[PDB]
């Protein structure tokens, strides 16, 4: 009935309708304006220019005119000069010392990506397939071929792409396909619409774009690592968040997050809080199996969801002390007993070497002795390469592999993600020795050093006890100047709290803005830190190329960079100077690695700040440096950062609170860009980062605070919704495994979710 | 009834040298004038700003332009930029001037004394553009690579930044900044070849310690063009740009925007994610064969032959009620164009009429003149057997059937409608739609930025050698 010859002819009947609705779309469009023309607004009642008359003569210019007339042309005379006084008008300010892009505040380093004919081409196909996408089922139904349909013609195609492509393809879409004229309508397709000479397109190039193909490019445990799957990938070690500024980004900007897969997924992690728990050797109100035992009357028949629910929170609380019963209860809005009589019916069953001290540091009394410095670079930051923290099961030495003992030139201190504990392994860092009933953790009067302050590192919140870093590290605390008057003194950059500083022109000849102090800093004072984006080397290299540079080196070794050309603080535009006021240095803060500013001088309120830039400037191989509040006044010039206004000395110091919204979005927006995540996920994991990102977390201390706060604000959007509640109890379960949520925390979880449903009930 | 009348040269000045590569760089009318009063425009070199006024005349010999002002820039930049806007207070016309210096220098024309300076962007500023909702509100494009939203308001006074447009939107130098008549919706372009269309929020009628920052545009490609674009405009809700190298002003269209739905948010615009995406918008339809739906589409092309390698050269299209919308834009190679848009659709009405009566009559078309008879007398003079097509009298000879041979009763030639197609045809998003008028200009000529009077009987058209022709339609002039 049909042939090649024929499907090619009556194709370029019907492409005669392409040309016929661009003609009808295009007019209407115009049409639609034309009608929907703006009447003029704001006319005035009167000519405002009325009473001006020429200003013709026979400080003055010239004008000559020309008269001209007819179809073509045309000079009437030769022309006629005037000449016109000129009014003189001088402006009445200087223009803002000059810049590059709009300059945004950021309250932490923010994590940054990588950054002709063909390009010609390709625009003028992929426009072609654009149009021509639309046509295809419209025409197959009018030409109602036997077998020519789009999913057949995809099915044709598929039977050139990868040959994983195609058999991904072929697994959802078969091989029923006889009679297979898509080989006919594929060939007339071409010789029609990709005649070479453009604009054309393959049958295929339209097919490749179609929203079905685009796309498509021991038990119990295995059962919960899959079910943890997202979590465990995803969620971040250091801020709990799902999408952060933590990670690295690989070449192509494919990312490497810092999460339990980067510690060997879950298991490890999982195996050590259960051995913990066998060592370590108040009923619901939604009817208790405390009380209510296992019921006896019939309940509605569970689902996969449902039981894998009461698999994983079986899994993660483990050998407790906290029961499953009672949180799915909550979770799935079953009874208390319900769920008890599942897990009966489940029949669920749950799956120190001695080590020579170190002879240059004791993780008992806390101190390092005897040349450290020489047998470690633990705070040696510029040489220091960053690996994933320890996951193996034997000892952390050199001969059993250990990263941390092994893969650099000296051995590294085992940080608080490292699998191992304090009581196996010698090189863990336990914290500060540090208690006084004033200052302590100094820059130290009482007693021995302070061990932190020593390997350039900010104290731990739970690690350095009786600091007391944990209320001090506390942002909450940042403003408590009685609090901080006592002890530790080591927490600057977690409590940041920085000194009051003022934009304005530079002292420095021709060097555009610098940063003032708008308060009086004494000596070994935390001034400011320095913020940017976190780019390589090579990404800043690109940047070099396409006067004036903010790049900082973070980690040398590691080819770690802070670019503040964007993104940053006010420190972005503090000068160099040989011997400057103030002086920058590496600190180690909960795995982070944060420059921070000491002043080294005693600086007075509009007094400008200056420090070395380093060995990469004579105003007295990638370029970057390296290791009741008034306006004051000042010789110079002083602006708001944001609007520019020149500032005036006695007014109340500009002091504007940072919204990072901007910077919350493009977090929501990379998770709803994940192909690898269901949008029920995606709906609970941007939920989750939009609360978890403001409050800026880097101390797992602070975590069972936030998650209350989270459980109570959205305890209603939680119990309103299935899948909700299912993501949510994923999370718990997995920030369980990581010993990170307290029992009490998941037992309160439990009590606000079944007030929530009552409620709504 | 000369609605179809397109402008003809009636007057030019070239104004003194002022910078030793003089041009004028701008030219804009005062659009708050009542209606009646005679036009006032203002044309920008790089060191002055001449005010004129623009009188219809009886006399072909007369000269329409009087210059009732001519301002000189006193500080040690350049301009390039110019709007208009009103004293807050006493209504009196503003000119707002800005160069590479990075400041706007707010003019009060009629007292011939400086209104007042916006200081605040980092670079050199390319160009300016007043809100149509609000007469106050400013937008000034720079180097710096960000738009700054100003109110000359009372309120705003002591800090008159109510806006940045930074963030991700542009990497390079910004050359055009245009606002859609609703004030809420802005568009830039630049040097990094990208077109954004920002929303904006509304602004307080209260003072505003800092500006509203906006960092993500609701609408981002760099695909419409493929070099640097340098006027980009609304037309409606359809953007007209242009781009260096090209030879052509882009007609296309956001998918999904209209003006009609509500503004959205600053949370609601896409972010770059994917680095490979040249196109991101918010405005994206649902239904679509495509995963990735046609962001935007082509629509037309308006042919601007012979403007080389040049850049900083813009078409302005006169958009007014009761009157036929006119595209004019000048080359680098002396030429000034102009479109009148209400033709596409009389020729869009006069094809189809033409290729039905083809069909039903087998090609027995016979076609008379709106210009007398009448569609029923012609009918009455042919019979049955042909039928009748009225045509636009403009439409003048020289998938639709061309007369067999010349002598032929029924039809025109193939070069008669080849003609029309070349100058009317909307059917290709990648054709070139000739000039309805191509006027010559003497001798070499680099056009700027052209102008339309509020009644557009008058087109001023500005560039190289600070030279500026005047163009005029509906004249008084009793040859
Ligand atoms: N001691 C010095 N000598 C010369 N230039 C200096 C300098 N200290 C800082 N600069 C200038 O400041 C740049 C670092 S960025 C610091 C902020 C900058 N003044 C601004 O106006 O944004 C350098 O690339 C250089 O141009
Ligand atoms: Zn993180
Ligand atoms: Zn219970
Ligand atoms: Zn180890
Ligand atoms: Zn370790
Ligand atoms: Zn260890
Ligand atoms: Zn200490
Ligand atoms: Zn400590
Ligand atoms: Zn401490």
């Amino acid at each position: 009935e049909w042939t090649v010859d024929k499907i090619a002819s009556a194709l370029s009947v019907l492409a005669e309708e392409v040309p016929q609705n661009h003609s009808r779309l295009v007019n209407f469009l115009l049409e639609e304006t034309e009608k929907r023309a703006p009447q003029p607004r704001h006319l005035s009642k009167t000519d405002p220019f009325a009473h001006m008359k020429s200003k013709a003569i026979d400080p003055t210019m010239d004008v000559k005119f020309k008269q001209h007339s007819g179809e073509y042309g045309k000079s009437r005379n030769s022309g006629r000069r005037f000449q016109y006084p000129v009014v003189c008008i001088k402006p009445d300010r200087e223009p803002v010392p000059p810049y590059r892009f709009h300059h945004a505040e950021i309250r932490k380093n923010i994590l940054a990506l990588n950054s002709r004919s063909q390009k010609i081409a390709k625009r003028a196909q992929a426009e072609y397939a654009a149009t021509l996408a639309p046509y295809l089922e419209p025409w197959l139904r009018k030409l109602n071929i036997e077998g020519c349909t789009k999913s057949n013609l995809i099915r044709f195609m598929a039977s050139s792409m990868t040959p994983q492509q195609k058999s991904n393809l072929l697994d959802t879409y078969s091989d029923d396909m006889a009679v297979r004229n898509a080989s006919m309508f594929t060939e007339a397709w071409d010789r029609v619409f990709n005649d070479q000479s453009l604009r054309r397109v393959a049958l295929r190039d339209i097919l490749m774009l179609d929203k079905n193909v685009e796309p498509i490019f021991e038990a119990l445990m295995q059962k919960v690592i899959d079910a943890l799957g997202s979590y465990t990938t995803l969620g971040c070690l250091i801020c709990f968040s799902h999408d952060c500024e933590h990670g690295e980004i690989e070449r192509d900007n494919q990312k490497r997050c810092f999460s339990l897969e980067e510690i060997g997924g879950l298991m490890p992690s999982l195996r050590r809080k259960w051995a913990a728990q066998i060592e370590q050797r108040p009923p619901c109100r939604n009817e208790c199996y405390r009380i209510h035992g296992t019921g006896n009357q019939q309940v509605p028949p569970w689902s996969e969801n449902e039981v894998g629910t009461l698999e994983w929170m079986f899994a993660t609380i483990g050998y407790s002390q906290l029961r499953p019963e009672c949180f799915v209860g909550a979770i799935l809005g079953r009874p208390c007993w319900d769920v008890h009589r599942k897990l009966q019916e489940l029949d669920l069953r749950l799956p120190i070497p001695k080590q020579k001290s170190l002879p240059w540091y004791d993780r008992r009394k806390k101190q390092l002795m005897s040349d450290w410095a020489d047998a470690t670079i633990t705070h040696e930051h510029a040489v220091r390469e960053l690996f994933a923290p320890c996951h193996h099961d034997g000892p952390c030495t050199a001969a059993n592999g250990c990263p941390c003992a092994s893969a650099g030139t000296h051995p590294v201190l085992c940080e608080r993600f490292c699998l191992c504990t304090a009581e196996e392994c010698p090189l863990k860092f336990t914290g500060c020795a540090c208690h006084s009933s004033g200052k302590t953790c100094l820059q130290q009067r009482e007693g021995r050093p302070c061990i932190c302050v020593q390997l350039n590192r900010e104290c731990d919140p739970t690690l350095c006890k009786g600091c007391g870093a944990r209320e001090r590290a506390d942002p909450e605390n940042a403003y408590d100047e009685v609090l901080h008057s006592t002890g530790c003194q080591n927490v600057a950059l977690q409590r940041g709290a920085a000194k009051a500083v003022v934009l304005g022109k530079s002292q420095l000849e021709a060097c555009g803005y610098g940063l003032f102090a708008a308060e009086d800093i004494e000596e070994g004072e935390f001034v400011i830190e320095y913020t940017g984006e976190l780019i390589s080397h090579d990404e800043g290299v690109r940047r070099e190329h396409r006067k004036v540079s903010y790049l900082f080196t973070l980690l040398e070794q590691e080819g770690i960079w802070v670019d503040a050309a964007i993104y940053g603080n006010l420190s972005r535009y503090i000068n160099h100077a040989t011997d400057g006021n103030i002086m920058p240095k590496i600190m180690y803060v909960n795995h982070e690695w944060r420059i921070k500013f000491t002043a080294i001088k005693d600086i007075k309120a509009g007094e400008e700040l200056f420090f070395n830039y380093g060995d990469n400037l004579t105003k007295k191989m990638l370029p970057g440096r390296g290791v009741p509040l008034l306006v004051p006044k000042t010789t110079q010039p002083l602006f708001d950062p944001l609007s520019k206004v020149q500032l005036l000395p006695g007014q109340p110091l500009p002091q504007h609170p940072i919204d990072d919204s901007w910077l919350l979005l493009k977090h929501r927006d990379n998770l709803q860009d994940f192909i690898d995540l269901r949008p029920e996920e995606k709906e609970f994991l941007q939920e989750w980062d939009a609360f978890i990102l403001r409050r800026h977390i880097s101390s797992e201390q602070y975590l069972p605070r936030y998650f209350l706060r989270f459980v109570r604000e959205k305890a209603d959007w939680l119990v309103s919704k299935r899948s909700r509640g299912e993501e949510f109890s994923k999370l718990v379960a997995t920030l369980l495994a990581r010993r990170v949520l307290p029992e009490r925390v998941v037992i309160e979880a439990t009590q606000v979710l079944n007030d929530a449903r009552g409620r709504l009930r | 009834s000369a609605e179809w009348e397109l402008p003809r040269l009636r007057t030019s000045f070239i104004f003194q040298d002022d910078y030793k590569l003089a041009e004028f760089f701008d030219v804009k009318f005062y659009p708050y004038s009542p209606p009646g009063a005679p036009p006032v425009f203002a044309a920008t070199s790089k060191k002055h700003a001449v005010i004129c006024r623009l009188t219809q005349t009886t006399d072909k010999d007369a000269n329409p332009c009087e210059i009732i002002q001519l301002i000189r820039d006193d500080g040690n930049e350049a301009n390039c930029a110019s709007c208009w806007s009103k004293d807050p207070i006493t209504d009196q016309p503003l000119l707002c001037i800005a160069g590479n210096e990075g400041n706007v220098k707010v003019y009060n024309v009629t007292e011939g004394k400086l209104y007042r300076t916006l200081v605040g962007h980092g670079g050199g500023i390319n160009d300016l553009a007043t809100s149509p909702a609000n007469p106050y509100i400013i937008a000034s494009a720079s180097d710096d690579t960000t738009i700054r939203i100003w109110s000359l308001a009372p309120e705003h006074e002591k800090q008159p930044c109510v806006c940045i447009l930074g963030g991700e939107g542009h990497s390079y130098d910004l050359l055009s900044v245009a606002f859609h008549d609703n004030g809420r919706y802005v568009l830039s372009a630049g040097h990094d070849q990208v077109i954004n269309l920002w929303a904006l929020p509304e602004f307080p009628n209260e003072h505003m310690e800092i500006p509203i920052v906006i960092y993500y545009p609701h609408f981002s490609s760099s695909e419409i063009h493929n070099n640097l674009v340098d006027c980009v405009a609304f037309y409606g809700d359809l953007i007209l740009s242009r781009a260096c190298h090209e030879d052509t002003i882009v007609l296309w269209r956001i998918e999904g925007f209209s003006s009609d739905d509500p503004i959205p948010g600053p949370l609601d615009a896409p972010t770059p994610t994917d680095m490979t995406k040249q196109t991101r918008s918010y405005f994206t339809p649902t239904v679509s064969p495509q995963s990735r739906p046609a962001m935007f589409t082509r629509l037309a092309q308006f042919h601007t032959p012979d403007c080389g390698v040049q850049f900083f050269m813009r078409f302005r299209m006169y958009h007014v009620p009761g009157k036929h919308p006119i595209l004019a834009f000048a080359n680098a190679k002396s030429k000034t164009f102009f479109w009148d848009l209400a033709r596409f659709g009389e020729y869009a009405r006069f094809m189809a009429d033409l290729k039905e009566a083809q069909q039903s009559y087998n090609g027995r078309v016979v076609v008379v003149d709106q210009g007398q008879i009448s569609l029923a007398q012609a009918q009455q003079v042919h019979g049955p057997g042909v039928g009748v097509v009225m045509k636009p009298a403009w439409l003048v000879p020289k998938m639709v059937s061309a007369s067999p041979d010349p002598d032929s009763p029924f039809g025109f030639s193939r070069e008669t409608l080849q003609a029309w197609a070349d100058m009317y045809d909307l059917s290709n998003p990648v054709g070139l739609i000739k000039a309805h008028r191509s006027l010559a200009i003497d001798g070499a000529f680099v056009g700027r930025q052209v102008g339309w009077s509020p009644e557009g009987e008058w087109c001023v058209v500005v560039g190289n050698g600070n030279r500026a022709l005047i163009y005029q339609r509906w004249g008084k002039e009793r040859g």
